[PDB]
């Protein structure tokens, strides 16, 4: 149901915005992925 | 090694035996007896070059020891054993190669040039510079989508861990005239291979950005803006960037388009996003934000896009045989040899006579034999392989001793007059393709002091 | 890096062989050569796929998320 | 599979390259026919 | 017989050893 | 990027025939018949053919390049004969021919055990 | 029967090994190409990402999915999307095909193409489905995965040949050959002694009687038997790739009368 | 990479070429093409 961000480790949903730092609840590890987008990417076949 | 005669049962020998061998491969097997145990045994020295002024060596621990009380008519021609004073003898010679040469297969069969090229373009190849590559924003990267071990190899690369990450296809070569395209090396690359997904490669690149800080409290912010004052943007399209400002993975991005908002007050939006390069295009691959030192977020992006050989693009063999496509064709079109096999690469005779790159020539043999014996063929330095040893061994097979073999041009299907060197050799696909280079311009940026066009393809220029 | 499907030069399906040939040698303890032949596989084009591709992969999976 | 051996500045993976520094020896020279100087000995001196 | 000559094929099992220890990066490190 | 798109092998594209008969002038009494998307397999084929009819005095074709799938076939005949007629019995020829070898194998086939 | 006669050797479900007689050689290839690039198969052309999290790139299976082997018997009553009047595709021209994968298991899940589901409506009809010839019953493996790895798709398959790419090809080899002992001459030997000894002889030779020294050169010697042996992927029986060859061949060279026709009327 | 880390340069009396002595330490046949060549050699 939603989210952005992720533990680059414990990966587990974040999120956050503007001066809430950067950081994760328990291991700091400030890294931070982004997740996909819903919306589907087409390919081509070959 | 060390020598010493010290052996009261005959001459000379070597103070190390088949015992200190044997006691070692027991340690291999578990995976005590190390490295600084042969050298805290007094058998084996560290000899500079300034030692090596006083002392005589032996090239091979055995024929350059035993009496003389018949000579293979192939094999080379190795002058003697004409001395008894040997303090030290040479572990293996092919050690007195270093990291890139140790690659090229029978080295001690090129014009002794030929070589130090392949030592150079080695590193221009593409293959899996490491594995955690799917975790490493590093600008730029190249990864051979299938990488294979080379059919032909070296003892040397067994410490150099080739076999786990190569840099190269062992392609279906086919050394003949047709097209007349593979002319003045380059090559005819097998499309219908290519498509199969022969050499397609992936391609990462990754933009970096801060937000810059001034004590007196004034911050540069990632967001996505839009007129309101300045106007100092970027031409390309923003609606791609969420509102953290920056592409979520998935996303298509190509042009000019924007990667990352960044904005930054003075006295009220004045820009400083990071547009993908002009000329790239592709997908998304990860971004991460974190944090730098001073609390800085700090972000970079990834963009992995595949490529397809196409015809500009740069190849060679690990022999200096540095050449570009010309032209693709299919089976269709495709030499055929009766067996019904067909080529993925065909070289142009002509590129032998002068570059007299001989162990290329041989790779294709010892190749086109270990892949039906199935055993990695060893192609290491100098060794006691031949030629005949091995016609032998593909005559075992079935197919002609020497390599060639009939085939029938494509197109009609009659028989090619003559013969074609035909068999695998490794290739390795180097950096540096065509749409990389690709450059056009009809006026636009214009230098500030000079008035003149600016320099290079990435600004433009002209 | 995972199987090739398929052989480049040739064309022949050849993405299923993997395991198949792989045990035919942790198992039946086979000579590589051999093993080839009764997976099918008789033309060195369509031979050199298999006895050559390094399935990196595994050494992939191996990290984490 | 990694072998290290380099550092980790700013980001980027840096590496020292060897810095070689053959030097301090004597050596007789005949020179061609067309010359007043007829041998030298030369002598590269360097500090190690 | 735990003491007699050596062939060819029996010196890689040496260089074998050295790179166990050593690595091709030895000075760098050292 | 100035890679042509792949399926201009075979779909003719806005504005073209298969064929294009243009009259030779070299010579009397033969002619000039490009192939649109085409090639080799459907050309040297209709060559050879129809270098049979003992009323075709000359006969060759050509790709031009081969970037394009197209080409070239020039055929001569005897006065008093249209080329263009000799073109078609050649293919007929060739349809017949394999109208048999499609029956022919067939019956082979069938009579197949595995 | 009339002209060009065939004698099947061996055949199996995967090659047909076969005599061809009494043909010109032209029709010999032109045939065998024909076989090779333009029969029209069924294959992935389409792959929509949902979710994915492996480490094999997006477009890295994308390209696999399209080399999987799919049904294509009843391919001759699928109208390919170009001609079909809806916008984009349906059941009356593609196939649409799904992948769900997750990891369940504590140890590497494999996704096989066994693991791919139809959804669109086969209209009834052999088509559309992940061949198999693997003696399990898995086939083809299309990538591995470990903990919490994910990866939705949906493919839709279209027509196509090897001509707009390799992917849809049946062929994937064919065996040619033909006057094993060069009685035309079609060649010159190259040696080192003789060419007799050091070029071997090929299973072939049997079957067209020897020389016979003295005799001069046969030079009204033209061409005719040639031992193919289509092979197959799957997608077709090894049949097929040999009739529809013959029969595609054949509709083009019709196609050119047909053309020659819309062109008399002016 | 590997090949990288086990280089080595050489500042500014025929050092370019290739010494007796040079052999078993350094790598004969590995160096840059034209401009700094032999001056730049791998172990």
């Amino acid at each position: 149901a939603t989210l952005k961000y992720i533990c680059a480790e414990c990966s587990s949903k974040l999120s956050l915005s503007r001066t809430d730092a950067v950081r994760c609840k328990d291991c700091g590890h400030r890294i931070l992925l982004k997740a996909r987008t819903k919306r589907l990417v087409q390919f081509e076949a070959r | 090694f060390i020598v010493e005669d010290d052996e009261s049962l005959g001459h000379k020998e070597l103070k190390v035996r088949k015992g200190h061998i044997a006691k070692l491969m027991a340690t291999e097997y578990q995976d005590e007896y190390t490295w600084s145990s042969l050298l805290n045994e007094g058998l084996v020295e560290y000899i500079d070059a300034e030692e090596e002024e006083s002392i005589l060596i032996a090239m091979q621990p055995e024929d350059l020891e035993p009496a003389e009380a018949d000579v293979d008519p192939a094999k080379r021609i190795r002058v003697s054993h004409h001395a008894t004073t040997f303090t030290h003898c040479e572990i293996h010679p092919s050690m007195i190669l270093g990291v890139a040469a140790s690659i090229i297969p029978f080295p001690d069969h090129n014009q002794s040039p030929r070589n130090t090229y392949q030592s150079a373009m080695g590193k221009q190849a593409m293959g899996v510079f490491l594995t955690n590559y799917n975790v490493r924003m590093d600008t730029m990267a190249n990864i051979l989508y299938y990488p294979q071990k080379p059919l032909g190899t070296t003892r040397a690369m067994e410490y150099l861990k080739f076999r786990e990450l190569p840099a190269g296809q062992n392609a279906i070569v086919a050394i003949a005239c047709y097209s007349g395209y593979n002319q003045e090396d380059s090559m005819i690359m097998n499309q219908s291979s290519i498509d199969r997904g022969l050499f397609r490669s992936l391609f990462f690149r990754s933009y970096m950005d801060q937000e810059k800080k001034y004590g007196m409290s004034i911050t540069e912010t990632f967001e996505k803006p839009q007129r309101t004052n300045t106007l100092r943007m970027k031409h390309g399209t923003y609606d791609k960037l969420d509102d953290d400002g920056l592409i979520a993975p998935g996303v298509r991005v190509s042009g000019e388009d924007v990667i990352i908002g960044k904005t930054t007050p003075i006295s009220s939006k004045r820009d400083a996003s990071t547009p993908l390069r002009s000329t790239e295009n592709g997908i998304v691959d990860q971004v991460l934000v974190t944090t730098n030192q001073d609390g800085l977020k700090f972000v970079k992006v990834r963009v992995r896009t595949t490529k397809i050989p196409q015809i500009g693009d740069k190849f060679a063999s690990r022999h200096g045989q540095k050449g570009t496509i010309g032209i693709t064709y299919r089976r269709e079109d495709m030499p055929f040899t009766a067996e019904g096999i067909v080529p993925d690469l065909i070289i142009n005779p002509h590129a032998i006579p002068s570059r007299m790159t001989v162990a290329h020539l041989i790779e294709c043999l010892l190749s086109k034999v270990a892949a039906l014996s199935g055993n990695e063929g060893d192609a290491s330095p100098f060794t006691d392989i031949t030629v005949e040893g091995i016609s032998k061994l593909l005559r075992e097979h079935g197919y002609q001793s020497r390599g060639f073999e009939v085939m029938y041009n494509g197109h009609t299907g009659k028989k090619l007059m003559a013969q074609i060197f035909f068999g695998p050799t490794y290739y390795q696909r180097l950096r540096h393709m065509v749409d990389d280079k690709i450059h056009a311009r009809a006026r636009g940026p214009m230098q500030v002091l000079t008035r003149q066009p600016v320099e290079g393809r990435s600004r433009d220029g002209g | 890096m995972i199987v090739p499907v398929r052989c480049f030069s040739c064309g022949k399906v050849v993405g299923d062989k993997w395991e198949s040939y792989l045990n035919l040698l942790q198992e039946d303890e086979l000579d590589e050569g051999t093993a080839l032949s009764r997976l099918g596989l008789k033309r060195y084009c369509c031979r050199r796929m298999i006895l050559t591709h390094v399935d990196l992969i595994e050494k992939f999976l191996r990290y984490n998320p | 599979f990694d072998m290290g051996g380099y550092f980790i500045i700013n980001g980027s993976e840096k590496v020292l390259i060897a810095q070689e520094r053959a030097g301090n020896i004597v050596q007789v020279f005949k020179k061609a026919a067309p010359s007043p100087i007829s041998h030298v000995a030369e002598i590269r001196s360097a500090l190690e | 017989d735990e003491s007699a000559p050596i062939t060819a094929e029996d010196s890689w099992a040496v260089i074998s050893a050295f790179f166990r220890e050593k690595g091709l990066v030895s000075q760098q490190l050292d | 990027m100035n890679a042509p798109d792949r399926f201009e092998l075979f779909l003719l594209g806005e504005g073209e025939s298969k064929l294009k008969i243009d009259p030779d002038t070299k010579a009397p009494n033969a002619v000039v018949i490009t192939f649109e998307k085409e090639d080799h397999t459907l050309g040297n084929l209709i060559r050879a053919e129809l270098l049979n009819d003992r009323k075709v005095l000359f006969a060759a074709y050509k790709v031009e390049h081969p970037f394009f799938a197209r080409f070239k076939l020039r055929i001569q005949t005897t006065e008093g004969y249209d080329p263009k007629d000799a073109l078609k019995n050649a293919c007929n020829s060739i349809i017949n021919k394999l109208g048999a070898l499609k029956t022919n194998f067939e019956t082979e086939w069938n009579l197949q055990t595995l | 029967e009339e002209g060009p006669q065939v004698k099947i050797r061996e055949a199996s479900k995967d090659n047909v090994d076969f005599i061809l007689s009494n043909v010109d050689l032209a029709m010999a290839n032109s045939l065998r190409r024909v076989m090779i690039a333009e029969i029209p198969t069924l294959a992935i052309d389409s792959v929509e990402v949902e979710t994915n999290t492996t480490v094999l790139a997006d477009e890295f299976i994308a390209h696999r999915l399209g080399l999987i082997p799919l049904q294509s018997m009843d391919i001759e009553q699928l109208e390919y999307s170009r001609d079909c009047f809806c916008e984009d595709h349906c059941d009356k021209c593609s196939v649409v095909l799904t992948l769900q994968a997750f990891g369940e298991s504590e140890s590497t899940t494999n996704v096989y193409s066994k693991d791919l589901v139809i959804v669109s409506n086969l209209m009834g009809r052999n088509i559309g489905h992940p061949i198999i010839q693997d003696k399990e019953g898995n086939g083809v493996l299309i990538c591995k995965l470990r903990k919490g790895q994910e990866l939705k798709l949906t493919c839709v398959a279209k027509k196509g040949i090897a001509k707009e790419h390799a992917k849809w090809g049946p062929a994937a080899a064919i065996e040619f050959e033909y006057d094993p002992w060069n009685k035309l001459k079609h060649t010159d030997y190259w040696y080192e002694q003789d060419s007799a000894k050091e070029w071997p002889q090929s299973k072939n030779c049997e079957y067209e009687d020897p020389p016979n020294e003295g005799d001069p050169f046969d030079y009204k010697a033209q061409a005719d038997t040639f031992y193919m042996n289509v092979e197959s992927v799957g997608s077709i029986p090894v049949d097929q790739v040999v009739v529809r060859g013959i029969d595609t061949l054949q509709k083009k060279v019709a196609s050119i009368l047909l053309a020659l026709t819309q062109m008399d009327q002016d | 990479t590997l090949s990288h880390l086990r280089r080595t340069n050489t500042p500014i009396a025929k050092p370019r070429q290739l010494h007796n002595t040079h052999w078993g330490l350094v790598c004969p046949a590995e160096t840059p093409e034209g401009q700094a060549c032999g001056l730049v050699k791998n172990l």
